[PDB]
């Protein structure tokens, strides 16, 4: 049935979610490299227009974004948007996993604004993780203070939602 | 009901008595599982659509997706209806559920000759029409990479990528962003015939300032940053960030890019490569800061400035030292590195080793190996600001293993900080129990048993 | 006087589970070198 | 009525980390003899 039956794995539920985001979703490191073995579509989007990748950096499956990178069509997905604006550097540090920013970071994810204009670190500071903060002022010292088109800056974005322990690091 | 099986099969002189009949039932423009008389023109039933124009039906479903009557023949095939439904002049405007007109279906769709039906009436509808999120119907041309729709929107319904969306953003720029290679090509040629030329494409500012020579390198693609470049775009274009592209490339480890860049335009090798941006960061300083060991052996061979200093006045040694990169430390090294800076808080070298787990026997065996060690042990020795030498770091945060290394290369014992604090009063202060232990079975180790400090 | 049922948690895990801690580095002292334990030292981090 | 819920660290610490010690001194047992466990004897100290 294999002549032309692998259609099927790059075919779509309701949610839109082909059975490559299912793999992502749920860890499963084992068949995450049979997928891409057997010729998967690595860039498919959801209604949400969500790649696997950014369900890999969501729910922080460390090891299931580490070989989705080194495989053909890794540099074209380390930093791609979606619905919102998001790449998967803003997914990952706003659920503060500090393990897929740190790795993210070590091979060259660019960084610019999503469609509210905000960069990682107006969104690290939003939630209250304070070791994602520390991480990437770090990295990248220009991006503490600076602002988005409402003009807050993250300093605003931690006390517009009640988080003193990201006050007391920022400030 | 008679006319939902009438109309999408007889659709000629009967049906159109059984939607007289139809009609009779109910009333005309009466509801169903889609719409209001839309599976006319989703079976192309000319004759049945003027008979419901001779009843004067209406001209505007809402097909639970509000997918109007023009919509629902284009998401079809349905290429002779809407010639009779653009002769009409229906109101080709309307914005779906997912904010669509039915201009944005017949490219999201790679609908070719719908768009050309479309092109003949080329004046009840609007091309620059907002869309998802202000995206025009060239926009969903460049993102899908759908080349030939884009053939012809620009020469037939007279388009140049001059309206940005609601983020910033041109077509040109959500072309190179997302890789689409083809559709770059018929912008920078067979858009020069309308009066969008190559030289006003290639200076188009995002949000951010990116050049699209900017998002060539967001997208990662080899083959449309030579587009950029054949076409006229400077490597020395800042962002507000002040980035150029090679800062951008580099900062991946995109080894064939930057070479290429190179090639093309070997003018810009002056200008750039000394081009410190915020943070004051040298292209050199971006590609050790992240750990790639074949461009800074390519930066240097190009003429570098392989000591530069930047904002918080650290070298690219000192830099690829703080962020544990211990294979680009080894090779500046080998290299030429002028090992003795020191950055703000006078911490070097040897500093950063120790307080990063690096490994420092086969550190030395590298300093040895390139001859600098004939006395350039003098920064084994050598205090920071708060005084402290680098082997007062080793005893405060335990390190027993490179705290032997210290002491067989020959590191001072008793020296001591602004404080006059020994390194056994930071053992001893911890609790670190090794370190006290083979600090004392060494030489000078009877001597150091009690001795006092600043508060005695 | 839930007090003196907040040391019952730690009548155990200071008497069997740290002890627990020494018989399986006893064990791996004797097949392999461990890298992350047995490179620093004991004590209070600063930090 | 939160004293429900100081039982409840008490009921796995109790049967799975106090036979957690019981299977590893069964390890020990079959390589090498270990000094400072079976050198003093069970119960309760004086002191």
């Amino acid at each position: 049935t294999q002549a032309q039956l692998k259609l099927l794995l790059n075919e779509k539920d309701s949610m839109g979610c082909s059975p490559l985001h299912y793999a992502s979703r749920d860890g499963h490191i084992r068949s995450l490299e049979n997928l891409i073995r057997l010729g998967a579509c690595i860039n498919l989007k959801n209604n949400n227009n969500e790649s696997p990748l950014h369900f890999a950096a969501r729910y922080g499956r460390y090891n299931t974004v580490r070989q989705l990178l080194d495989s053909e069509k890794g540099s074209f997905i380390i930093n791609e948007s979606d619905g919102a604006g998001m790449t998967p550097l803003h997914i990952s540090s706003q659920q503060g996993h500090t393990r897929v920013v740190q790795l993210l970071l070590n091979r060259g994810a660019l960084l610019h604004r999503d469609h509210t204009g905000r960069n990682p670190l107006q969104l690290a500071a939003m939630s209250g993780y304070t070791e994602t903060i520390e991480l990437l002022h770090s990295v990248h010292s220009h991006l503490l203070d600076q602002v988005d088109k409402d003009g807050n800056t993250a300093l605003h974005l931690a006390t517009m939602e009640n988080k003193p322990h990201a006050i007391s690091v920022l400030m | 009901v008679d006319y939902l099986e009438a109309a999408e099969s007889g659709n000629l002189d009967d049906f159109k008595r059984l939607f007289m009949a139809d009609n009779s039932r109910i009333a005309l423009k009466d509801a169903k599982g889609r719409t209001a008389a839309h599976q006319a023109a989703a079976r192309n039933r000319v004759n049945i659509l003027r008979y419901i124009r001779d009843q004067n039906g209406d001209f505007n479903a809402k097909d639970n997706a509000g997918n109007t009557p023009l919509h629902i023949a284009v998401e079809s095939d349905a290429y002779d209806a809407l010639d009779y439904l653009l002769s009409i002049p229906v109101d080709t405007g309307v914005l779906n559920e997912k904010k669509q007109a039915p201009v944005h279906l017949a490219t999201e769709l790679n609908k070719v000759k719908s768009l050309r039906v479309m092109g003949q009436y080329r004046n009840v509808i609007d091309i620059q029409q907002g869309g998802e999120h202000g995206r025009t119907a060239l926009h969903l041309a460049a993102i899908y990479d759908h080349e030939e729709c884009a053939r012809i929107l620009i020469t037939e319904f007279d388009a140049c990528p001059r309206k940005p969306c609601n983020n910033g953003y041109y077509p040109i720029h959500e072309a190179a962003k997302n890789a689409s290679s083809k559709t770059m090509e018929v912008f920078f040629q067979w858009g020069e015939q309308r009066g969008c030329t190559r030289e006003e494409m290639i200076s188009f500012y995002d949000s951010e300032g990116n050049v699209p020579l900017h998002s060539a390198v967001h997208g990662g693609d080899i083959k449309a940053v030579e587009l950029c470049l054949k076409s006229g775009a400077k490597i020395s274009t800042q962002q507000h960030d002040l980035s150029t592209p090679v800062h951008l490339a580099c900062a991946q480890g995109a080894i064939d890019i930057v070479k290429l860049m190179f090639e093309m335009q070997p003018m810009e090798k002056r200008l750039c490569l000394s081009c410190t941006d915020v943070q004051k960061m040298t292209p050199l300083h971006c590609a050790s800061m992240f750990d790639h060991p074949d461009i800074v052996s390519y930066l240097v061979a190009e003429g570098a400035d392989i000591n530069a200093l930047d904002k918080e006045h650290r070298s690219p040694l000192l830099l690829a030292a703080s962020r544990s990169g211990w294979k680009t430390v080894h090779l500046l090294i080998r290299l030429g590195a002028c090992i003795s800076v020191k950055d703000a808080a006078a911490r070097n070298v040897l500093h950063f080793v120790i307080m990063n787990g690096g490994r420092l026997t086969d550190f030395a065996e590298q300093v040895a190996n390139c001859q600098t060690q004939a006395q350039l042990k003098l920064l084994l020795n050598e205090k920071d600001s708060m005084g402290c030498s680098p082997l007062h770091y080793a005893s405060r945060d335990g390190h027993i293993r490179s705290l032997e290394n210290l002491i067989r290369l020959g590191a001072c014992i008793n020296l001591k900080n602004n404080n006059n604090e020994s390194p056994l009063h930071f053992a001893a202060r911890y609790g670190r129990y090794n370190t006290v232990r083979q600090l004392l079975d060494s030489e000078k180790g009877s001597f150091i048993i009690n001795e006092s400090d600043g508060a005695g | 006087a839930e007090l003196e049922r907040q040391r019952r948690k730690l009548r155990d895990i200071s008497r069997m589970l740290e002890q627990q801690h020494h018989l399986v580095r006893l064990i791996v002292q004797k097949m392999e070198i461990k890298t992350e334990a047995d490179d620093v030292d004991e004590g209070i981090s600063p930090n």
